[PDB]
């Protein structure tokens, strides 16, 4: 009874693989060969936001394209002002071990979490001059690896217990639970319309999730090693991921298969973060050799490099209007490139 | 003409030391500009300040030897005052580096003082200032002839002047060298004692790593001390200029290679 | 036992199976179209002069 | 930097920078100690007075005007390789081992092997304790040290067995520039904050003397 179910599942995955092979008629490079490439891209460090004492594990831009958050193992959650390098805030974290930060699309809340298995929500628009811990979210049995606001009243967070969970910041309890991963979920990425979201895990699989339905829709397996970074395409119909295999891969939500691979022989370090440009032509990816390669999202040619950090580049984010790229790092110095 | 030989050899050795210390200063500027987090480290600041003090001492010695016995009296009065100032600066910087070693390997915990390098630099550049102000308040500088057993002028310099009493010279050069050497040796002895006491409490008696590091540090520091002792206390006559120039060249090269290996991964 | 998760897995797999897929040519064409219809509004792709960039 | 709003912004920036510098000097005088080891090895009572305070657990005992912070990373139950680089900034790795057991011995040895040869912990020194020595000396008479280590054939004595076990642990160094400050806590009538203090002092002195070129 069990063995026959195993054979049925194997036959089903074979059917899926042959369907994906039948849908593949031409390669993306074969189509995009006739496009003229981008010239050499040289970005310059405009700002340098210093003030963190320990390594920086996560940053996040604000929707107003001006303010950004940073979290570090020194226990400080600083809310900078990238224009005039002006520390608008510095929130003292209850737990020094944090691995993620989020910044609400309204600018009113900030979230943080990590090895303490809790996603605290820090208010910002208080009447008095203070930032009180509004509501702590504790329903996970593993460290939180990522979080992303939907509204200023709902947050979807992944964790190291293999399950993502959509919360209700007003109540404090899970409204849904997204399970189906084998390894633990390392990163997620919200869709532009905030109805879908992808998630990567250490079982080398990226799954597309439906928010309102709570069910999985599709799954992708091209990578060998763990998946650390994931980011949607600006139009919400594709995404790139990052892995410890030193390659990034572009997947598609319609063709249901990998479209292109981003590898180079001089690269054997694991991708730590990925992000797209404003039009999706550039694919930024921060590595472990302390560099930040800027790929050509349609040609797979290494356009330019941003070598300005002395330690591993942990976080990376393109501005919501496409102006600048802020790459945090473990030597505690964020840098704005443009 | 022994003057020719002495001048040329002292100049050549001094110049080689100058070249290497200038390499060190340039490399420090390059490292401070091209790398963050290098502005908060204080050991490279002490090292580069000692290197610069030796550089300026070499420059002053070159100016003195090149233009000796020429010019007015009150002119190289100030020249010799400057040369004495830079000698005492080199000594005080060796002393301050010994004190920094004391903070790193004797009192290991809670060694944070605000404006650390400010206070160190204030001491190391303003104690010889008081020394020179005092020494000059008594009009002790002037010409200083070197005879070399023949009563012939083997080299005209205008170091401390000969007035039948050399209390100033001995109290403010030899005495300063001895006080600084004593401070250095006391700090090295405290370091050795602390290491060889910890080698018993951690139960790792022989295998301990510091039991070798500290012996090497002692074997180098005592050499650096005794070579300057030999430089000062022996008179700069003929057949001993070569050794002095060689000691100076090596004192430059060691600083340069130490700074370029310690701070270039 | 593991038979419960077996039923769940085969159910989810069969559900994911019968979905609509399109050709890779069409998808690549759509990526080309989006990357060429918004190229004039990419401050990082095409540099802007120092009079406009707020991080000058 | 001229208008009123920009002036107030710069004032806030400066006040926050001052608070950051204050906390940066106040937090650097603590010692961070990562507390590994197999379970039931007495890692919960490695020091009698800890004053503790699921995720990472902290204990913050104080000794000789110095603040020690002990982090017990057991209980995370996640991918160790994925968050172990959080603790790359610790001074030393405490490692408790239960000698009175025989089934947990190979698990403890394999965990020590995986830790002493990690890429983030390649220069962090280890302070290896060995708890329950008296119970070991009582058990070693009835059960020889061959049902736990078959390759061992030396004399069956407390001292020889303990030294052989300690040598088996320390033989996994494989990376000079890192010492293993072993110790044998009786776990009943011992006061071993001084051992941690002296091992930590030696670790920091070695860290500094290696910052001045000494190699
Ligand atoms: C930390 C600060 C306060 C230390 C300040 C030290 C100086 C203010 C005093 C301490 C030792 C004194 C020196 C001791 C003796 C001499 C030798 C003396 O030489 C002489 O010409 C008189 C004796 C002689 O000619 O034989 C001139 C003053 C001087 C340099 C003194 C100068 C003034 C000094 C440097
Ligand atoms: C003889 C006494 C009375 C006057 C000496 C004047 C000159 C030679 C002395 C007095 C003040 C000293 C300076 C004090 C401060 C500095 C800045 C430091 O970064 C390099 C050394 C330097 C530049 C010193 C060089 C020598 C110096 C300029
Ligand atoms: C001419 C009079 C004042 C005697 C000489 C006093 C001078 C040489 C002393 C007194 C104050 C000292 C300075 C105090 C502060 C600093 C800033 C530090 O970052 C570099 C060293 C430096 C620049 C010192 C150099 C030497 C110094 C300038
Ligand atoms: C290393 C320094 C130190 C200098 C000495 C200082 C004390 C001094 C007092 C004296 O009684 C007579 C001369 C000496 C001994 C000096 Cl001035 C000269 O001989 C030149 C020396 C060594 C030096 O400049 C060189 O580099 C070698 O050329
Ligand atoms: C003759 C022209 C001037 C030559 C100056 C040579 C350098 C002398 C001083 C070296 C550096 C002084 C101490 C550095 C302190 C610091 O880096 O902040
Ligand atoms: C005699 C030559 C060497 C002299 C050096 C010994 C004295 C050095 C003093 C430097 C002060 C450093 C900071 C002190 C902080 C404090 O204790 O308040
Ligand atoms: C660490 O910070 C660097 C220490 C390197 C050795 C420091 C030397 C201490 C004693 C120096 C004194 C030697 C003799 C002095 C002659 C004037």
């Amino acid at each position: 009874e069990l063995d026959q179910l195993r054979q049925e599942a194997e036959q089903l995955k074979n059917q899926i693989r042959d369907a994906r092979k039948a849908c593949a008629d031409a390669t993306l490079s074969q189509i995009t060969n006739n496009i003229d490439p981008v010239g050499r891209i040289q970005m310059r460090t405009r700002r340098t936001l210093r003030g963190h004492l320990a390594k920086i594990y996560a940053m996040h831009w604000g929707t107003d394209s001006r303010l950004l958050v940073s979290a570090s193992q020194d226990g400080k959650l600083i809310i900078w002002d990238s224009y005039t390098t002006n520390k608008v805030h510095a929130i003292p974290l209850r737990s020094s071990w944090v691995m993620t930060c989020a910044y609400a699309p309204s600018g009113n809340y900030v979230a943080c979490g990590g090895l303490d298995n809790i996603c605290s929500i820090y208010n910002l628009k208080t009447r008095e001059g203070n930032v009180r811990v509004s509501r702590e979210l504790a329903g996970h049995t593993g460290y939180l690896s990522c979080c992303r606001f939907l509204d200023d009243n709902q947050i979807v967070t992944s964790s190291g217990d293999t399950t993502c969970a959509l919360w209700d910041i007003e109540t404090g309890q899970q409204t849904t639970t997204f399970t189906g991963h084998t390894g633990d979920v390392m990163s997620l990425s919200l869709a532009p319309d905030t109805r879908l979201f992808v998630s990567g895990a250490c079982d080398a699989s990226a799954k597309l999730w439906d928010v309102r339905e709570g069910m999985c829709r599709q799954t992708f397996t091209g990578h060998e090693s763990d998946i650390n970074a994931i980011c949607f395409f600006p139009n919400g119909n594709a995404f790139a991921t990052g892995s410890d295999d030193a390659t990034c891969r572009l997947f598609d939500l319609r063709a249901d298969q990998e479209l292109m691979t981003y590898s180079h022989d001089n690269i054997i370090c694991g991708i730590t973060s990925v992000s797209f440009s404003k039009s999706g032509r550039l694919l930024l990816a921060g590595y472990d050799d302390f560099n930040c390669n800027v790929w050509d999202a349609l040609k797979a040619d290494r356009a330019g490099v941003l070598a300005g950090h002395d330690n591993r580049v942990s976080c990376l984010g393109v501005t919501d209007d496409g102006m600048a790229v802020a790459t945090g790092s473990w030597d505690s110095f964020l840098k704005i490139w443009n | 003409s022994t003057v020719h030989i002495l001048t040329r050899i002292s100049q050549a050795g001094c110049g080689v030391s100058m070249i290497f210390l200038a390499f060190t200063i340039i490399l420090y500027a390059f490292l401070r500009l091209s790398r963050e987090r290098f502005k908060s480290e204080d050991a490279p600041k002490i090292h580069v300040a000692l290197g610069g003090s030796l550089f300026l001492l070499n420059l002053a010695f070159l100016v003195n030897v090149g233009s000796g016995s020429k010019g007015s009296d009150a002119a190289c009065w100030a020249r010799g005052a400057v040369f004495h100032y830079f000698l005492l600066c080199a000594f005080t910087w060796m002393g301050l580096e010994a004190f920094h070693l004391y903070l790193l390997a004797v009192r290991v915990f809670n060694t944070y003082f605000g404006h650390y390098f400010l206070k160190l630099s204030l001491v190391g550049w303003g104690l010889p200032a008081l020394m020179v102000i005092g020494t000059g308040s008594a009009n002790s500088y002037g010409l200083y002839t070197i005879r070399d057993r023949e009563n012939r002028t083997s080299l005209e310099l205008c170091w401390f002047r000969e007035g039948t009493t050399m209390y100033a010279l001995y109290i403010t050069v030899h005495g300063y060298f001895l006080i600084t050497f004593l401070f250095g040796m006391v700090v090295l002895a405290l370091v050795v004692w602390k290491i060889f006491t910890l080698s018993r409490a951690t139960a790792v008696k022989e295998r301990g790593k510091n039991r070798k590091k500290v012996l090497t540090l002692l074997g180098l520091s005592s050499l650096v001390g005794v070579t300057w002792g030999l430089a000062i206390f022996t008179p700069l006559g003929l057949s001993t200029v070569y050794i002095f120039a060689l000691f100076n060249s090596l004192q430059g090269v060691f600083i340069c290679c130490w700074f370029t290996i310690l701070y270039l991964p | 036992a593991s038979i419960a998760q077996a039923r769940k897995l085969v159910e989810q797999l069969k559900m994911e199976a019968n979905i609509d897929r399109i050709k890779v040519s069409k998808a690549a064409a759509d990526l080309m179209a989006y990357c060429e219809a918004h190229a004039k509004e990419d401050p990082l792709l095409t540099p802007v002069p120092a009079s406009e960039n707020p991080f000058r | 930097t001229l208008s009123a709003e920009e002036r107030a912004a710069l004032e806030r920036s400066k006040a926050i920078e001052k608070n950051l510098k204050e906390d940066g000097i106040s937090a650097a005088k603590d010692v961070k100690l990562l507390l590994l080891g197999a379970d039931n090895s007495g890692k919960s009572t490695i020091v009698k007075q800890m004053k503790i305070i699921t995720g990472i657990v902290e204990t913050h005992f104080t000794f000789k005007n110095l603040h020690f912070r002990l982090f017990d990373v057991g209980g995370q139950r996640s991918e160790r390789k994925k968050w172990i680089h959080c603790f790359e900034d610790v001074t030393a790795i405490i490692f408790c081992v239960d000698l009175s057991d025989y089934n947990r011995m190979h698990e403890s040895l394999m965990l020590f092997d995986s830790i002493c040869n990690n890429k983030f912990f390649i220069d962090t020194s280890i302070i290896l304790f060995l708890n329950k020595k008296d119970l070991f000396g009582e058990k070693i008479k009835k059960s020889p040290l061959t049902i736990c280590f078959p390759e061992y054939t030396g004399p069956n004595t407390y001292e020889d067995a303990a030294a052989y076990i300690q040598a088996q642990f320390e033989s996994k160094n494989r990376s000079p520039n890192k010492e293993i400050y072993c110790h044998m806590t009786c776990a009943t009538d011992t006061n071993n904050a001084q051992v941690i203090f002296d091992a930590v002092t030696d670790i920091i002195i070695a860290n500094n003397l290696r910052g001045c070129g000494l190699y």
